[PDB]
Order: structure tokens, then sequence, then C-alpha cells
């Protein structure tokens, strides 16, 4: 292959990323995914497997992956894992009991191998209810400091109204974007 | 070009494939325009990307219909054929259906197959790839087979006996079919529960087809071939510490079948490939640490 | 979370002033009867043994987990269900409803309500048109033809429990 074709196809790979959303169930995967495309809230039922969705932001072609955060299927999310360039990780604030579980959850999550080099962006889910942890607490609940493998950034949310949902996206494309892209 | 620009056309050509499938008079010049039709788009695919979604749905319609003919079912999977030469199998499989209910139909259809009918290739192939895309689940192929013994006597196969099975025995064909059957097997094998229960006795027979294969007669060779693309798939989209403890089992078997020294160039180039799979097992993967620091990821 | 806990023997009772779009959770909770009167946004019932909850409509979710002896009614877009045994639910969904490591589970319609229901199911934004009770997914059986063993369907001559 000469140097032309090669050149296209890293071109053709570039604008192309993957961005694995991963969490446990009843955090708010579906929606999100859901209210960043415009869809309708009113009717989402749980995924029993994995949905799969693609779209174009800022000129750039977006895979998302949302696999269901049950416990029977923690045990194939390495299944997702292959080329994967952002790991959207949703966590709850109301669920206060099970965070002790979504902090080991997330920490094995960063020792994998295929995990290495790719963005992190944590949504905290349920951020208008009652007894919703702030941002702060699930930072420090989870131990987000002793992260330094990957560049992770903390950020509330609440898919119920589309809020502080287009400058996560924005901040992991500029993030994928400050680093070289190259083929294998 | 800019856009889709023949949609009506081809929306029209995908609804008379219902009136177009008995006699041939009018079945080739449809495919002779579709391909017309979707040859345009070959240097520019990416063009397609917001069409080939609406044409699956229809595409899969019809081989979902029960009451649709083999002539008519087979029609469609060379039309999805079409599709994926153009613009692309991995972009295109990605898009279909992979829900749990989807794993037992799609099975069933690739058991009622003639893998001696040259006339419908074109099914044998693509429905493969539908497979694969069935073994994304996170769930267990003993969950969806529920209990065996219903039965008296003759005992009911479970999936993962039957995907294996359809695996071995298309590895070894010569069409193009060989080729889905290694999409398969980089979706099969890697799985958490296949892999407990179908990676020693798949890697024994591979080995074994690696021992007993010529690279002098035309069937030995088309199975080295297949074995050969199994285990470079295995390798690829497999873990390191589920294949390390093979690697050098597989790295004698791959030195044993004398290739550097075959009038083979497929066969030197999977050994070649293989030879670097196996050693991408001895060593971890490291991170570039010279980045964000030389250069963006666009110019 | 705003709810009860450690308690026995205990009916309590909540009022839609102290319900209304706030978060509930349950735990630890034996012979008790609950009756929550309003349109909770979340509820989570944990670690319930012998205890009758009667709560109003649920805007989002009901999660469930290590429930035994149960007697459930709430509507709701989902229900979640985790290791629980022999429980009835009279449930509502608008969506799904969904169980693991489950069963004896017996579904049944929702027939509970309150002079204030009416003025409360405006609240959930849920579709009074919507009702798929009897059509409940099971993670543990995905069979095509054989029926899940987990979870079944209340009879008729069973339906009529007392709600005291
Ligand atoms: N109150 C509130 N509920 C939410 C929010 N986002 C999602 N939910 C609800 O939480 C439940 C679980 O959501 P779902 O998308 O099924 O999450 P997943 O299946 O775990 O990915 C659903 O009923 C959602 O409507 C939010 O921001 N606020
Ligand atoms: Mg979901």
């Amino acid at each position: 292959m000469g140097l032309l074709t090669i050149l296209k196809k890293m071109k053709q790979k570039e604008r192309e990323l993957r961005l694995l959303m991963l969490g446990l169930d009843n955090a708010g995967k579906t929606t999100i995914l859901k209210k960043f495309n415009g869809e309708d809230i009113d009717t989402i039922s749980p995924t029993l497997g994995f949905n799969i969705k693609t779209l174009e932001h800022r000129g750039f072609k977006l895979n998302i992956w949302d696999v269901g955060g049950q416990k029977s299927l923690r045990s194939y999310w390495r299944n997702y894992f292959e080329s994967t360039d952002g790991l959207i990780w949703v966590v709850d604030s109301a669920d206060r009991q099970r965070m002790q579980d979504c902090q080991r959850e997330l920490q094995s999550l960063l020792v994998e191998e295929r995990l290495a080099g790719a963005t992190l962006l944590i949504f905290a889910n349920k951020q208008d209810l009652p007894g919703a942890l702030s941002s702060n607490a699930i930072r420090e609940v989870l131990e987000l400091d002793s992260i330094r493998s990957h560049h992770w950034c903390i950020q509330g949310c609440s898919a119920v109204t589309g809020e502080n949902l287009l400058p996560g996206i924005d901040w992991l494309l500029d993030d994928i974007s400050s680093r070289i892209f190259t083929a294998d | 070009l800019e856009a889709f620009g023949e949609s009506a056309e081809t929306r029209a050509l995908l609804g008379r494939l219902r009136e177009v499938h008995g006699g041939g008079a009018e079945r080739e010049v449809a495919l002779e325009r579709f391909r017309v039709i979707m040859d345009k788009y070959q240097e520019q695919p990416h063009l397609l990307d917001p069409h080939l979604e609406w044409m699956m749905n229809l595409l899969l319609d019809i081989v979902q219909d029960q009451t649709s003919p083999a002539s008519l079912v087979h029609l469609a999977f060379k039309f999805l054929y079409i599709i994926t030469k153009v613009r692309g199998y991995k972009t295109f499989l990605r898009l279909f259906p992979h829900e749990v209910a989807d794993v037992e139909p799609v099975l069933d259809l690739v058991t009622i197959q003639n893998p001696k009918d040259h006339e419908a290739w074109e099914t044998r192939y693509m429905l493969l790839l539908w497979l694969s895309v069935t073994c994304l689940i996170p769930f267990d192929f003993s969950r969806l087979d529920g209990n065996l013994l219903t039965q008296p006597g003759q005992a009911r196969m479970s999936i993962m006996d039957r995907i294996l099975q359809i695996a071995e025995s298309y590895l070894i064909v010569s069409d193009k079919a060989r080729d889905a059957a290694a999409v398969l097997v980089s979706r099969f094998i890697t799985r958490p529960d296949v892999k407990q229960s179908k990676m020693a006795e798949f890697l024994d027979w591979s080995l074994c087809n690696l021992a007993r294969s010529s690279f002098q007669t035309m069937q030995g060779v088309i199975t080295m071939d297949g074995t050969l693309q199994a285990l470079a798939q295995i390798f690829k989209h497999g873990k390191r510490e589920d294949c390390l403890p093979y690697a050098a089992t597989v790295l004698r078997c791959l030195d044993g079948c004398r290739l550097p020294e075959s009038n083979q160039t497929l066969l030197r180039k999977l050994g070649v490939k293989l030879v670097q799979r196996l050693g991408l097992t001895f060593l971890k993967p490291k991170v570039a640490a010279w980045r964000y620091q030389r250069g963006c990821r666009s110019l | 979370v705003c709810g009860f806990s450690n308690l026995e023997s205990q009916v309590l009772e909540k009022r839609a002033s102290e319900l209304h779009q706030r978060d509930v959770l349950l735990t630890e909770l034996s012979n008790c009867t609950v009756r929550l009167y309003g349109n909770p946004n979340t509820l989570r019932l944990t670690k319930a043994h012998s205890c009758k909850l009667l709560c109003g409509p649920v805007s989002t979710s009901v999660f469930l987990e290590d429930c035994s002896d149960c007697v459930l009614a709430v509507a709701c877009q989902q229900l979640r269900i985790h290791s629980t045994k022999d429980t009835r639910i009279f449930l509502q969904v608008t969506s799904r409803a969904i169980v693991e490591d489950c069963s004896g589970i017996q579904f049944a319609p929702y027939t509970w309500s309150y002079p204030e229901i009416d003025k409360d199911f405006e609240s959930s934004g849920l579709d009074r048109s919507k009702n798929n009770w009897n059509d409940v997914d099971d993670f543990n059986w995905l069979a095509r033809d054989m029926a899940s063993p987990n979870w079944s369907i209340l009879p008729e001559e069973e339906r009529n429990i007392q709600w005291d």
C-alpha cells in the first residue's frame, strides 16, 4: 500500500470515535443517551443487553454503546473494550448505599489493558433530587484524586431536563483531539 | 457527488423484489441497476451512511417474514451483500439487530443452508456475519437454551455447540463464507462462557488440522488458511492472559508447517500475522508517554 | 433519603406534602404496613420481610431487593427486582418490569386508589392508557417457546386480597 492510500485510511479512521457508556443499573444511561439525541424520555425501557447508536457532532462520527449495568452483565463488559476512545461512567447521586459498590466497579475498569489510553468523563446523574450528593461528595467517595493514568473530569448533569450534557461531550472531544491518533 | 440523489429510484427498486423473484427476466435487470447505482459511491461510501439504516430495515423485513419464499429471501441477501461490499461490513453489521430474541431465529436460518448451492452463496455469507452480531450480547447461551431434556431420549443441542459445529464446518470451505466464519470465531470463542467450554476443544482441533494438512493439495490449503485466520482472530480479539497459556504451543505448530518455504503467498502472510499476534501475547501493552505534547489529532 | 428504617410492628403513613418529587428509601422492615399517599419520584424497598407497601404513582423507577413474603402495589415507569421469592405485585407499568434472581413472583393488575389519586397521577407525568404488567422479562430465562418459571400471573380468585 502506497502513502496516499495510507493517509486516506488514517484520515478516515480519525473521523471515527468510540464512547463506551458504563455504570451501575438504574443510573440513567439510556435516559442520557436518549436526551443527547433528542428522542422521547417517557418511553424508555431498561436495556436487556446493550444498545448502539451513531451520530455526528462537530464533524466527528460518534458511536455510543450503552451497556446494561446489571450484575449478570458486568462480566461481559470485556466484550466492549476493544477500540475505546472514551469511557462515560454514569453515577447516580441519589444512590448513596451502593456507592461503595460503584467505587469498586469504576476502580477495576481503570486497571484494564485495552482501556489504558482513553479519556474518562464521569456524569453525576440525578442532581436535581433532594437527597442527591454533590459533585465533591461523589468525587471524594469514589477516590478520583488517586487516578493518574487517565484524564478524568467529574461533571453533574440531569437527563430529565437536559442540562450539563453538551459540556461533557465537548470536553471529551477536546481531550480526544489533544492527543495524536495513529493507526495500528 | 455530494449527496444521495437516486433515493426514489432505489426505494422503488427495493420495493420491487416481491414481484421479480420468480422469473429471472426482471430479476437480473434489477440487480444490474442496483449495482450500477451503488458503484457510483464506491469511492465515497460515507455519503450512504444516512441511507443504509432504512434500506437495511426494508431488506430485513423481507427476510424475517416466514411467508417469504427461498427465492425471495436469497434476493434480499444479495442486495445486503452488495450494500456491505459497497459501504463496509464493519460499519454495516454494527447497525444490524443485536437483541436477545434474534439469537434463536437467525441461527435456525443458518441451519437450513446448503453449502453446495453456489447460486445462493450470498445467503450463506451475510447470514454468518449477522450471527457474529448476536454474540455481542452480555448473557450466557445456557440461559437462552433453558431446559434441553424436554424430549424423550433425543436431547436438544445447545446453541453453543451448534455455533461451534457451524464454525468448524465453514472455516474449511473455498467460498467467501469461510471468511465470515473467521468473524464468528472472533465473536464466539472470545465470549466468557464459550471460552470456558469451547477454547481447549477449538485449539486441539486447530492444531490437529494444522498437523495433518499439506500445502500441495487444494483442500488442505483451504483448511490451513481457515485455521490460521481463526487463530489470528482469536489472538487479536482475545485476551492476553487467556491466550498466553497457548502461544508457545501454537508458535511450535506454525513453525512446523514449514510455511516460509511454501509457494503460497497468502499462507505466508497468515503465518507472519499469526507470528506477531502470538508474540504480542508474551508482552503487556504500553502507552505512548509522548502524546499530549507533540501534535493534535488532526492538522 | 426520606423514609423509615429499622422498625417492627409499625404501620407508617405519609401525605402528598412529604412525598412530592422526593426519592424514598426503605431498609430493614419486618411485619410493617406503609401507606404513602402522594407521588414519590423514585422508590427503593430493600431488606423487606412480611411487609405491605401501598404507595401512589411513582414518576420514574421502583427498585426492590431482598424481599420475601411482601405485598407491593405501586405504579411507575419501570420496576426492577433483585433476589425476591414469593412476592405479589399489583403493578401498573408504563414501560417494562424486569426480574433477576427471582422465583415464585405473581403479577396482577393495579386496583388501589384513594380519594386524591386523580391529582397525584397528574403529578407523575405518566400515561394511564399504558399497562404492560402481563409482559415481564427474565434475565435468567431467555427462551423463545418455554415460559419463565420465576414469575407467573395471579388467579382472579386470589386477587381479592384485603387492603386493611
Ligand atoms: N429523577 C431523575 N430520574 C432520572 C434521571 N435520569 C434518568 N432517570 C430515571 O432513572 C430510571 C433509570 O433510567 P434508565 O435509562 O433505565 O437507566 P439505565 O437503564 O441504568 O441505563 C429511569 O426511569 C429514568 O427515567 C434524572 O436526571 N433525574
Ligand atoms: Mg438502559
